[PDB]
């Protein structure tokens, strides 16, 4: 149960993950917001066997920013690392897409960093 | 114009 | 179909997708190498509920590079769009990232882009 | 070294 | 004069470059638009001793999109590397950051990436 | 100052930044080894008249990693924004390319993010 | 809004 | 391998 819990980013989102034992990541993200429309559905993948030299723990999710409520026509990915111990953190690089007509691709992605901290038991 | 992402 | 199908990046990788329920992406990853060894998981989302004014589906996944035959200790994820229209395409934008130590962190990620083509 | 992504 | 000279994109933007024996770029990139308005300084800078492997020549070039005309208040970076032989290339992706109030960071930074050609003597 | 003087990254690097006439960044990267085989040089440019509704400054500046005692074959380019006030810093994604062979191209670039600070 | 390094 | 951008 190291990756599955709940995270925090440093602008107050929320990261709700499960991994599973074949590598599979699912769970919800929450904006700051943090009510109902806040909340979507994330999925990706994980390194269910890391190094065992120090290293972290490869691992990636999308979030379509789709949900019952509110559709803002764009996907974020979440590539990182996973690391263990003590401060458990996930560092991640992310790339925010949105739809847009040909023409206007270069408005298309953003890029940024995002590092979590796991709520403790 | 806003995005989830980034709301506070 | 639109996005799902069988897509191909411009070194020969395949990307074997279902769209599915309510924004799942589901499918495999198989490497330019072809063989068994190179076939991967990916999972992702996207938009089921485009625009309608002609601008592209946002979507992304991941492949952790971990399969029953090795491990790379990493994972990619893929974010783009999309684009349907006469000659189909999904245009992204990667970032592969590998297990490091602190101070090996700088060389963690790596950047770079593909264009896949039902071609 | 090696990585599965750009192998040929 | 490997580098030094007029490159398009694939969008029709010109870099019109010159290689110092010191390693330093200067010129002017000109947005698709071609007129005088669209025209702004950049520098950089690139490897002035590249290894003779077969490797590209790594680089990396600034535009400020300020110009005595007007002002985007941002600026965008390519990095890269020139190969040369048949057809002569720089391949690059690209940071655009806008200056933005701390709260509005998320929308700073665009990322791509551009293909540029060289015009043959 | 403003953006002029110098500043110090996460990791011990330090940039030394000279912001001149009409938008010209010069000075000097050196990495936290600091002695005389880790001085490189850079320029950039940077927004000579930015905003007054609180946004940060524009800028970006190249350093490729060669100087007279050693050469890397790489350049970094950092593209980000100043930001003034009570606590000035200087906020950047970086692109880290090596020269690669084309079959090699996906090896080429890292991607980071530095903070510069006045401590 | 129009940024310069897009515009046609 | 060693990078002159991360040496400590």
């Amino acid at each position: 149960a190291g990756i599955t819990g709940t995270w925090y980013n440093q602008l107050g989102s929320t990261f709700i993950v499960t991994a599973g034992a074949d590598g599979a990541l699912t769970g919800t993200y929450v904006t700051a917001r943090g009510n109902a429309e806040s909340r979507y559905v994330l999925t990706g993948r994980y390194d269910s066997a890391p190094a065992t030299d120090g290293s972290g723990t490869a691992l990636g999710w999308t979030v379509a920013w789709k949900n019952n409520y509110r559709n803002a026509h764009s996907a974020t990915t979440w590539s990182g690392q996973y690391v263990g111990g003590a401060e458990a953190r996930i560092n991640t690089q992310w790339l925010l897409t949105s739809g847009t007509t040909e023409e206007n691709a270069g408005y298309s992605t953003l890029v940024g960093h995002d590092t979590f901290t796991k709520v403790k038991p | 114009w806003s995005h989830p992402q980034f709301e506070k």
